[PDB]
């Protein structure tokens, strides 16, 4: 994560984000609005941070540092490099629509008017197809993943070395190797949440509560789809 | 520290996000109530002992099944919702819920937690369930519900007044600490 980003995403809310002399020129339902827009925004990048966290600190560090069967490590961080890939990208596409809603001289004051449009992209095509698959993928092998991190944990002491190590500064106190693996199967199920009280204030643009409502139903479906594909492994 | 795991169980709407917000913030979020929850790692400190409680959520996954129980794994106590102004959730514990988190949680501690005690005395629900011929759950009915269904114990609590809610959390790591 980078300290811009962080920064921007530091507040509990969009009306403590901005500027109180910016949020007084705007209407109660704007504000409302724009406080779920933002912590779509803010739980997407601390997303990708788990993501992160994952390939970065635990999947290099045990290839670097312990002398386990790439295999193993595969099979303790199925696809992060691919979920990493999606995310991210999500993430860069949120992040440049809200530097494009920006007022001139100012780097924290913003209304997003549209997201609908964003939403419906990552959700419908090639883009969607990706996800399914590679969150059926994930889900599918969640439960050995934990199998096989317990079982090194038990009987490797070397790894129970690397884990005690990276895992003790307190910025990673939730996120340890299987709190890693279960936010990311928990965060597909938080976008109906996140895009239903989105929807809910965005009656202003018909054009937009359309786009939103047609976001609404492609999320249900891809949820539909990983769930139907979901056939759990064992180790 | 010792390291425990909660995970939270009941239908939407039946204040389960609310309640872990409240607890891991100290407070009813003045200025903007998260629509979800992350994870949370609480440092408690009960009869004595300290332990690190690990706050799991299961919003968004109530229509999943398959997804669900990913949420399930080294539960050491649960926390199984309802809604005091939705008599109708209460009905939904015995035979959605309860059967659920006994296959997946063997031998797993339940506390069975009215949400929402505050609603009780509010005049437009009494109101509300008026029309469909019905009631708030009675303290009684909570009580006949968790005892029906095996609980550890029956708690009630208030999430927008935050009345009952470090008792339950409390209560929840004692019962996790039982082996
Ligand atoms: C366009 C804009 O947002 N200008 C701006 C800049 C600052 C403050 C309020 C506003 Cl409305 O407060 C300090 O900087």
């Amino acid at each position: 994560s980078m300290e811009m980003d962080e920064k921007d995403f530091a507040a509990d809310s969009w009306s403590l984000a901005v500027d109180s002399s910016f949020l007084q020129q705007h209407k109660k339902e704007v504000m409302k609005q724009q406080d779920v827009i933002y912590e779509l925004i803010q739980t997407e990048l601390h997303h990708v941070r788990t993501l992160k966290i994952m390939t970065r600190l635990f999947r290099t560090g045990m290839l670097e540092e312990l002398h386990l069967e790439p295999g193993v490590v595969q099979g303790l961080f199925p696809c992060v490099d691919e979920l990493s890939d999606i995310h991210t990208r999500f993430l860069s596409q949120l992040l440049e629509r809200r530097r494009q809603a920006l007022c001139p001289g100012s780097t924290r004051n913003f209304v997003i008017h549209r997201l609908g449009d964003l939403l419906i992209s990552q959700f419908s095509g090639p883009s969607a197809e990706q996800m399914c698959k590679t969150y059926s993928e994930f889900c599918s092998r969640h439960s050995k993943a934990l199998k096989l991190y317990k079982e090194l944990y038990a009987r490797d002491k070397r790894f129970q070395q690397f884990i005690r190590k990276v895992t003790r500064p307190a910025v990673l106190k939730r996120h340890g190797v299987q709190e890693c693996i279960l936010l990311v199967t928990q965060r597909i199920t938080k976008y109906p949440l996140l895009i239903s009280r989105i929807l809910q204030h965005s009656h202003g643009i018909e054009e937009e509560r359309q786009d939103l409502t047609t976001a609404l139903g492609l999320v249900k479906e891809l949820l539909s789809n990983v769930d139907e594909g979901i056939y759990q492994l064992e180790k | 520290a010792i390291r425990k795991k909660l995970v939270i169980v009941g239908d939407g709407a039946c204040g389960k996000t609310c309640l872990l917000i409240v607890f891991s913030k100290d407070q009813f979020p003045e200025v903007y109530v998260p629509t979800v929850f992350e994870n949370y790692v609480a440092d408690i400190e009960v009869d004595g002992k300290q332990v690190e409680l690990a706050l799991w959520d299961t919003a968004g996954q109530e229509d999943y099944d398959r997804l669900r129980p990913l949420s399930y794994p080294d539960t050491d106590v649960i926390l199984m919702c309802f809604s005091i102004d939705s008599p109708d959730s209460l009905e939904n514990i015995p035979e959605k819920w309860t059967p659920e988190v006994k296959h997946f949680c063997p031998n797993v501690p339940i506390i069975l937690v009215g949400n929402k005690k505050d609603l009780r005395n509010d005049e437009h629900t009494r109101r509300e369930l008026a029309k469909m011929k019905q009631e708030p759950v009675k303290p009684e009915e909570g009580r006949d519900m968790a005892n029906r269904i095996g609980a550890f114990g029956y708690m009630e609590c208030s999430a927008k007044t935050k009345d009952g809610v470090r008792e339950v959390f409390e209560m929840a790591t004692r019962a996790a600490l039982q082996a």
